[PDB]
């Protein structure tokens, strides 16, 4: 799982 | 804003100088943001600088980076949601 | 779970004061998600009518178990971060 | 605005 | 540059839905989808349209809301069905 | 579970 | 336990075309939540680079099974409830 | 704005 997926799972 | 109660993502904040410098580095051109905007631009920053571990992309290395001065740590995990909010709130003033 | 978890999906083990509060509204377990903690905490304030009738974001908690968790006589639910701070100080995250 | 409305605007 | 989510989408409610929203003290003609859900929830709560024993069942026969749904009742548990009713009663500001 | 809770679980 | 589910917690059984798309990005089950369906569909579009490089909300899927999923050679990510409509038509909401 | 940003702004 990507950074963007991890970030989206806090905008 | 409107009559309806605000959520935490709608909170208006004034980032302190280091967080503001990070936000402006990715093209944001204001002094007052919503918490959603801070999270949006902070995500763009980590992506642009490619600070995440290539294999475990929830780990962010911020030693020798502006973000490390904001966190006061050499790395953090995106999985620890409230620790990230804690770092963010320490780097801003919530607008009355 | 494969897909990344959001903050509300965090599994937590409430400490004794918060566990007593959660169980007083009928919740009968020891491990909760943050969503469940928020849900049952909301039920507790509402069932006990701890909010101010005129300004319903103000919660009075002097002489209530909630006051022992918050460490203040009253709080506003408009200050989201401060409620999350109180919650995390009253639980251990299953990490 | 009700307590529940305030509370729903952190589950 | 920050994309809008579904809740942040601006809408222009059609006359019947607008009348409903304005009946609970909303005083405008343009709303976010979040505001539409908020005021619709307020309307159901103020008129106590829910079944007291199964509070996800909303009764709306002989009411402005029943005209919108084209039905005497609906269940809150069927999220998409409620969005479909709402979208049929507004114009998205796209 | 209340109407309010059912409603909060689509704003 | 008595906590109502949100739309993203709805359990669904994708029909064969949608199921194949989800399995192509690594999912190994037949029943999903709507959140997992959105997660894997976004992962599918991204991995396969079906979005337009210059206007990244436009998805060009004419030579991909995703085009069959939507019933169109292209679509916009900005049209939120139109995407939900197409997803709901490609699954059975489990009782 | 990127695809991932558009997609995150419907999980």
């Amino acid at each position: 799982t990507s950074f963007c997926e991890y970030w989206a799972x806090x905008p | 804003m409107s009559q309806i109660p605000a959520s935490e993502q709608e909170t208006l904040v004034r980032p302190k100088p280091l967080l503001l410098k990070l936000l402006k580095s990715v093209g944001a051109q204001k002094d007052t943001y919503t918490m959603k905007e801070v999270l949006f631009y902070l995500g763009q920053y980590i992506m642009t600088k490619r600070l995440y571990d290539e294999k475990q992309q929830h780990i962010v290395y911020c030693s020798n980076d502006l973000l490390g001065d904001l966190f006061g740590v050499p790395s953090f995990s995106v999985k620890e949601h409230r620790k990230i909010y804690t770092m963010i709130y320490r780097n801003l003033v919530v607008v009355n």
